[PDB]
Parts: structure tokens; C-alpha cells; sequence
């Protein structure tokens, strides 16, 4: 990052940029808020349209009935409607309990997402997005929250000639950070997920008995950093 | 029209026996592409506006999972971003 | 000293995406029995929404479950893991579709005319939109970047590494240094395989194994079997099929009879609709976890105390299974 700062600067504000032109071009982005209220609001839609249902009565309001009928031939009919119209919005209820069950699942995995990926670093793989994570910026939204993980996308590949271990005088020496690596002649020892070279001193290497035990182990002269100190 | 769980004896050559049922009134295409109205058993109808022939026209092709990569791994060999 | 031990979990992932139709279900294909069922008004619209909703539910969580690959990976020809054996999980060119020899052993043990019966009384089921096949690749793909690119394939692009190499970032992922894997190397191969012999033996010793999938197929069965046996009650009337009451009856005195036979038949279609719409969400909810889980103990390694297994986590290998997933921890 401090050798890398000002590049990764101009990426994260060119992604911001993409990410509000994304977000200026369709709607079909926010598929999931346009369901939240559109669900609702066709349920309502069709608790309204079961008014207009006969249900087996002779009329469909109940301003209709009692101005024909009376009570004790209409009692049966109100009786029909109200059955009718009750079961309608006992159907309603439940299917808006059912719905605010699933919405309370994804609310609690919104608390979580902002708990881990806003509040901290998640080391969950794909929570937070693709890719390693760095930050997340929640923003609000129509009964909703969108939130923009930066993420950590590694760009460019080169192949190397791994080794798992290294043979000096026959005791192993293996990396206690990174792997070690090959440009074709030279060994290097270099971080995981970033191409650092660096010379194989004691410092980046440890021992650990001998070295004709370990598989796939190599040969190289590891470069103590102390020879010249010491000649003098 | 998708007829489902008919043997398509009633109700040419616009017909495609898929495992759902026969799609009456889409032409198969042999390739496969990203598939977005989901169909049934692998089976996605598309609209494909060609300038060719039949501007107005739905395709019934086997759903494609994606780019069939080869990596190749090696007992030696690594991959370390740059 | 350690031991690998190989632990079997099974998640159900969808259930069969079903469908019902009224005129089907509540009318015995009648005439005046339809009239009276749009007198009701617009509740089979809701039922059919309601299925159609499930049924789109349970398509996006197979494929969000099993999806979370954009490219299909595959093994290399030559097997060279540093002697660590994946011939059983490996996919099998032997059957037509590309399954494992552990996958097999999942299909067999669970096994999904009362079909017919439901058929004809408008109780259909749909097919789902990602068949075994394309399930067992997407789990071959997820197999492939685990085993040669480790867990950079979730991340970004596959990146190729020795398998030997590979675990050698998860031992020093949970404490233990790589050192304590190069130098037994041999004894955790070995372990490895014996641990896959056995959850292969245990696969194939009962069928109490999968007591999850056995579930989510019986209980949706049950619900279809015991909604088809509601059209034999008599719910009021004085008789059960519509056939024979307008063959007994007049309009003026049918339409009641009907009205009986037409609110006990809605009622207990609703009454499934509700159960299978309950059942959905805990099915999603299953999924949601199943998905979570292959996003982390297969494309990485979760630092998350007994969720991937107990014991400290390795790695997972996803397998395809009857309307579900099952991980070998
Ligand atoms: C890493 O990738 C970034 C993004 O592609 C590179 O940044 C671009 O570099 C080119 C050529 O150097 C410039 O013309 C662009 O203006 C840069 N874009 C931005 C947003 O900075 C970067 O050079 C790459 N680094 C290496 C070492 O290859
Ligand atoms: C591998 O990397 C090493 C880095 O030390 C290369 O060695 C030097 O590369 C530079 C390239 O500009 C040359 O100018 C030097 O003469 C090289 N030698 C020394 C001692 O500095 C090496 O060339 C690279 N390639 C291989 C195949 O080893
Ligand atoms: C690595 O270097 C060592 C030291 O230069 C080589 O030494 C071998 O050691 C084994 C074990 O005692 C002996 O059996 C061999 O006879 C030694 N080699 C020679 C030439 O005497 C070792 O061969 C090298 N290994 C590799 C893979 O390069
Ligand atoms: C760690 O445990 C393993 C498994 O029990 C040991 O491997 C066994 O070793 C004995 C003799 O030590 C052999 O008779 C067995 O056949 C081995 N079993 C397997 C599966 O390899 C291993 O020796 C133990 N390591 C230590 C240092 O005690
Ligand atoms: C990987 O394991 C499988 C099964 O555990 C091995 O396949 C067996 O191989 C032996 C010897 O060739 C046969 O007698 C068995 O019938 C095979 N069983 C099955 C189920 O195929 C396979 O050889 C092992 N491969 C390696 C490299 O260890
Ligand atoms: C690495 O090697 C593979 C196979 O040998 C090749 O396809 C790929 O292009 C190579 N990548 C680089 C960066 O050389
Ligand atoms: C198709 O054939 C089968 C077997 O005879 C039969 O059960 C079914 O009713 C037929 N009709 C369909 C599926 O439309
Ligand atoms: C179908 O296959 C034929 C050859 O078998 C090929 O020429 C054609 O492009 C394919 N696709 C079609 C007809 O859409
Ligand atoms: C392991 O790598 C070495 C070095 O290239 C190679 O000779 C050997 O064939 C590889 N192992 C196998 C089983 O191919």
C-alpha cells in the first residue's frame, strides 16, 4: 500500500465512479427492494379486489343485503360474506407473517453484514463480496440498505518454480511467511498473494531438522546476513 | 407455448421434446449461451432479434454453466499474482 | 500426534417444486362448478402466485448454493497431489453423467400410481431448472479449484499451486507450521485415504445416514398424498365427487351442496399452501446456511469453531446429493 498508494487511490475512485454509473443505468440493480414493496403492495392490491367477491351471496356490499332482505333471511348471507371476507384476510395476515419472517432472516443478515463487514474486516470468504475484503460503505435505500464492498482483486498472474523446502548444508529451511519461488535461475522468498521478491536470508527462513526427509525439497545457498559482519 | 408432463402425441418442425415437455413455437440452437427465463431440466427460451432472419424470434438452447477453463496445475509449478 | 478424520454433513438445499391448479383440484373438470368458483373470486390467483413463488424460490437457492463459480474448472489429466487419493469424490467418466463414486452412493439411498392420482387431480410437479448433471459439474468445478488452485479460485482468478503447497497454508492457518506437514507428508496421505475409505463405508452401511434429504422428500410426499385424499371427504354434502351431485340434484339445490364441497376443498388447499409456503422458508433458510458454508469451508478455510466440522477445519468438498448437498468436512 505505501509503495502502491497514489494507484490505489485512482482505483478505488474509478470503481466508485463505475459503481454510480451501474447504478444510473437500470433499476433491475435494486431487484430486491422493487420485490419488498411490490409484493406488499399487490398483496394489499388483492385483499382490496376480495370486496367485490359474491362469495355465494346475491349481492357483494353489504349495503345491498340489508336494503333487500331482512334480518332473518339476511343474517345468512351477512353470515356467507363474513365468512368469506374473514377467511380473505386471515389469508393476508398469514401471508404477511410468512413474509416478515423471511424479511426478519434478511435483517438479521444485514445486522451481521454490517456488523462484520463495516465494523471490522471479515475473514469469511465471499461474505462480504467477491474476493478478500477490505472496507464496506453502508448506504440507505427504500426499505432497504446497499452496501459497496471494496474488495481485494488480484489482477495479473506469472508462473514460478515453486519449492516447499530448502536444502543448505542438509538441514531443511522452510518460510515462516510466504512461499518460496523461481524466475528460472535465483530462489526468492515472497508473500502469498503479492509478487514481493526478496533474498533468502535467517530471517525469512527457519530450520527444522534435516532435509532429506521432506518431499520435493530443493537446493540452495540461503544467504546469511551476518557473513560480512563477521569477516570484519 | 411449454406443454409440461404432456406426451405431445396432440398438440411443423417447431416442436423441441425437452425433459419439461415439447416447446411448440421455438427453434433449438446447437450452442450454448447464458440463459435468463428459466425453462425447466437445463432447457432457457430466449428472444433473438437478428437482422438476418426472423428479427422476432425465441431459441430453446441447453443452459450454459459458464467458461470451461484447463488450469494447469503442476507438482512444481505456482501462481503468484503481480 | 493428529488425526484426520473425514466427517459426512448433510444440508437440504430445495424441495420438488410443485404446482396446483384449482379447476383441476376443486372442480371435477365441471361446468357449473367453475361458475361458482369464480363467483368466489380471485383467490386461485394468489395460490398460483404463492407456488409460483416457491418454486422461483427453491430455483435460486440451488443456484445459489451450487453456482458460485464462474468458470467450470477441471483436474488435470495426470494425479500427482503428493500422494493424496480423490479418486472417490474425483468425478467418474465411467457413468454417462459425470458423478463420483461417493456421489453414487448418495442417489441410491434415498429413491424420491399415487404419481398418476396426483396428475389427474391437477397436483403437478414442475422439473427444476438445474438437473443432477449440471449440479455434479458445478460440484466437479467447486472439487477442481479446491484441489489445484486451493481457495484463490473463490476469491478472484484460479491460481494453480501444489497440492502439497496447499496444505501447507492451512496447517499454518491453524497454528500447526507447514514443517509438521512436510515431514509427515506420507502419514497424512495416508489418513486421508483411510478417512475417505470409512465415511465410504459408512455411506454404504444405512440409509439413516442421509436422515435429511429423507425428510425433505417424505414430509413434501406426505403433504401431496394427504392433500389428494381430501377429494374423498364428503365436507357437508351427500356425496364427494361433483359428478354425483349435479347428476342428483337442480341448480337451485346443487349450488349449495357445492358451495359446501368448494369452501372445505379451498380450505384445505390453503391450508397446504400455508404448510408448503412454511416449510419453503425453512428450506430457504437450510440453503442460505448450506450456501454460506461452501462459500467458506470450500473456498477458503473458516477460522469459526466447530461450523466446518468439529475439529480444526482443513477443507470441504462439496457433493451433490437428492435435493440437497453434503459436505465431506
Ligand atoms: C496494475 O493495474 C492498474 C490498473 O490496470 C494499472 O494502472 C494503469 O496503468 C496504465 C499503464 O501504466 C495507465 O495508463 C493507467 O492510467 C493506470 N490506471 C490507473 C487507474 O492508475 C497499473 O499500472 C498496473 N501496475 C502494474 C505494475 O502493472
Ligand atoms: C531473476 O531475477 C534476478 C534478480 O536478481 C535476475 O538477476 C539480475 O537481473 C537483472 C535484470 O535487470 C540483471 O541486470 C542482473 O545482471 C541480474 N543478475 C544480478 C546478479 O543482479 C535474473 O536475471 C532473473 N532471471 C533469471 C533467469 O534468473
Ligand atoms: C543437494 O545438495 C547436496 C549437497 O551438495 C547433495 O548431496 C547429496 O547428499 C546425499 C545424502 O547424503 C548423498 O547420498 C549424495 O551422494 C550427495 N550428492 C553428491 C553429489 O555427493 C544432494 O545431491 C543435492 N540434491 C539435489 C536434489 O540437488
Ligand atoms: C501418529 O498416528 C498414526 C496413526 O495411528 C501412526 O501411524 C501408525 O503407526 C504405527 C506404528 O507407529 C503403525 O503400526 C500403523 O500402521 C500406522 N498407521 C497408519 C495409518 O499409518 C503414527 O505412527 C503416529 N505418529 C507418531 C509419531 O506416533
Ligand atoms: C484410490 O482409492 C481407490 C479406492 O479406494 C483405489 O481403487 C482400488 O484399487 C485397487 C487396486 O488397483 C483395486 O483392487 C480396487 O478394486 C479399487 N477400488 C475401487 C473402488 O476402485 C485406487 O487404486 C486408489 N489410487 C491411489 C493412487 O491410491
Ligand atoms: C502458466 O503455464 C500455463 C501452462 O503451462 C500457461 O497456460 C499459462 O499461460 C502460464 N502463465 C504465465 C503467466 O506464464
Ligand atoms: C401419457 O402416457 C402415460 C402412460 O400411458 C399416461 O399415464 C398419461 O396419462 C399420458 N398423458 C399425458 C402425460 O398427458
Ligand atoms: C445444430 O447442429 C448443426 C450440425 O449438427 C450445426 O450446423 C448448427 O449450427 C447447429 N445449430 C442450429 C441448427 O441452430
Ligand atoms: C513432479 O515434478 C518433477 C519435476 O518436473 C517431474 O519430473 C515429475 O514427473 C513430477 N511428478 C509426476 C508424478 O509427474
Amino acid at each position: 500500500l505505501y509503495e502502491n498508494q497514489k494507484l490505489i487511490a485512482n482505483q478505488f475512485n474509478s470503481a466508485i465512479g463505475k459503481i454510480q454509473d451501474s447504478l444510473s443505468s437500470t433499476a433491475s440493480a435494486l431487484g430486491k427492494l422493487q420485490d419488498v414493496v411490490n409484493q406488499n403492495a399487490q398483496a394489499l392490491n388483492t385483499l382490496v379486489k376480495q370486496l367485490s367477491s359474491n362469495f355465494g351471496a346475491i349481492s357483494s356490499v353489504l349495503n345491498d343485503i340489508l336494503s333487500r332482505l331482512d334480518p332473518p333471511e339476511a343474517e345468512v348471507q351477512i353470515d356467507r360474506l363474513i365468512t368469506g371476507r374473514l377467511q380473505s384476510l386471515q389469508t393476508y395476515v398469514t401471508q404477511q407473517l410468512i413474509r416478515a419472517a423471511e424479511i426478519r432472516a434478511s435483517a438479521n443478515l444485514a445486522a451481521t453484514k454490517m456488523s462484520e463487514c463495516v465494523l471490522g474486516q471479515s475473514k469469511r470468504v465471499d461474505f462480504c463480496g467477491k474476493g478478500y475484503h477490505l472496507m464496506s460503505f453502508p448506504q440507505s435505500a427504500p426499505h432497504g440498505v446497499v452496501f459497496l464492498h471494496v474488495t481485494y482483486v488480484p489482477a495479473q498472474e506469472k508462473n514460478f518454480t515453486t519449492a516447499p523446502a530448502i536444502c543448505h548444508d542438509g538441514k531443511a529451511h522452510f518460510p515462516r511467511e510466504g512461499v518460496f519461488v523461481s524466475n528460472g535461475t535465483h530462489w526468492f522468498v515472497t508473500q502469498r498473494n503479492f509478487y514481493e521478491p526478496q533474498i533468502i536470508t535467517t530471517d525469512n527462513t527457519f530450520v527444522s531438522g534435516n532435509c532429506d526427509v521432506v518431499i520435493g525439497i530443493v537446493n540452495n545457498t540461503v544467504y546469511d546476513p551476518l557473513q560480512p559482519e563477521l569477516d570484519s | 407455448v411449454l406443454y409440461q408432463d404432456v406426451n405431445c402425441t396432440e398438440v411443423g418442425s417447431n416442436v423441441f421434446q425437452t425433459r419439461a415437455g415439447c416447446l411448440i413455437g421455438a427453434e433449438h440452437v446447437n450452442n450454448s449461451y447464458e440463459c435468463d427465463i428459466p425453462i425447466g431440466a437445463g432447457i432457457c427460451a430466449s428472444y433473438q432479434t437478428q437482422t438476418s432472419v426472423a428479427s422476432q424470434s425465441i431459441i430453446a438452447y441447453t443452459m450454459s454453466l459458464g467458461a470451461e477453463n484447463s488450469v494447469a496445475y503442476s507438482n512444481n509449478s505456482i501462481a503468484i499474482p503481480t | 500426534n493428529f488425526t484426520i478424520s473425514v466427517t459426512t454433513e448433510i444440508l437440504p438445499v430445495s424441495m420438488t417444486k410443485t404446482s396446483v391448479d384449482c379447476t383441476m383440484y376443486i372442480c371435477g373438470d365441471s361446468t357449473e362448478c367453475s361458475n361458482l368458483l369464480l363467483q368466489y373470486g380471485s383467490f386461485c390467483t394468489q395460490l398460483n402466485r404463492a407456488l409460483t413463488g416457491i418454486a422461483v424460490e427453491q430455483d435460486k437457492n440451488t443456484q445459489e448454493v451450487f453456482a458460485q463459480v464462474k468458470q467450470i474448472y477441471k483436474t488435470p489429466p495426470i494425479k500427482d497431489f503428493g500422494g493424496f487419493n480423490f479418486s472417490q469424490i474425483l468425478p467418474d467418466p465411467s457413468k454417462p453423467s459425470k458423478r463420483s463414486f461417493i456421489e453414487d452412493l448418495l442417489f441410491n439411498k434415498v429413491t424420491l400410481d399415487l404419481i398418476c392420482a396426483q396428475k389427474f387431480n391437477g397436483l403437478t410437479v414442475l422439473p427444476p431448472l438445474l438437473t443432477d448433471e449440471m449440479i455434479a459439474q458445478y460440484t466437479s468445478a467447486l472439487l477442481a479449484g479446491t484441489i489445484t488452485s486451493g481457495w484463490t479460485f473463490g476469491a478472484g482468478a484460479a491460481l494453480q499451486i501444489p497440492f502439497a503447497m496447499q496444505m501447507a497454508y492451512r496447517f499454518n492457518g491453524i497454528g500447526v507450521t507447514q514443517n509438521v506437514l512436510y515431514e509427515n507428508q506420507k502419514l497424512i496421505a495416508n489418513q486421508f485415504n483411510s478417512a475417505i475409505g470409512k465415511i465410504q463405508d459408512s455411506l454404504s452401511s444405512t440409509a439413516s445416514a442421509l436422515g435429511k434429504l429423507q425428510d425433505v422428500v417424505n414430509q413434501n410426499a406426505q403433504a401431496l398424498n394427504t392433500l389428494v385424499k381430501q377429494l374423498s371427504s364428503n365436507f357437508g354434502a351427500i356425496s364427494s365427487v361433483l359428478n354425483d351431485i349435479l347428476s342428483r340434484l337442480d341448480p337451485p339445490e346443487a349450488e349449495v351442496q357445492i358451495d359446501r364441497l368448494i369452501t372445505g376443498r379451498l380450505q384445505s388447499l390453503q391450508t397446504y399452501v400455508t404448510q408448503q409456503l412454511i416449510r419453503a422458508a425453512e428450506i430457504r433458510a437450510s440453503a442460505n446456511l448450506a450456501a454460506t458454508k461452501m462459500s467458506e469451508c470450500v473456498l477458503g478455510q473458516s477460522k469459526r469453531v466447530d461450523f466446518c466440522g468439529k475439529g480444526y477445519h482443513l477443507m470441504s468438498f462439496p457433493q451433490s446429493a437428492p435435493h440437497g448437498v453434503v459436505f465431506l468436512h
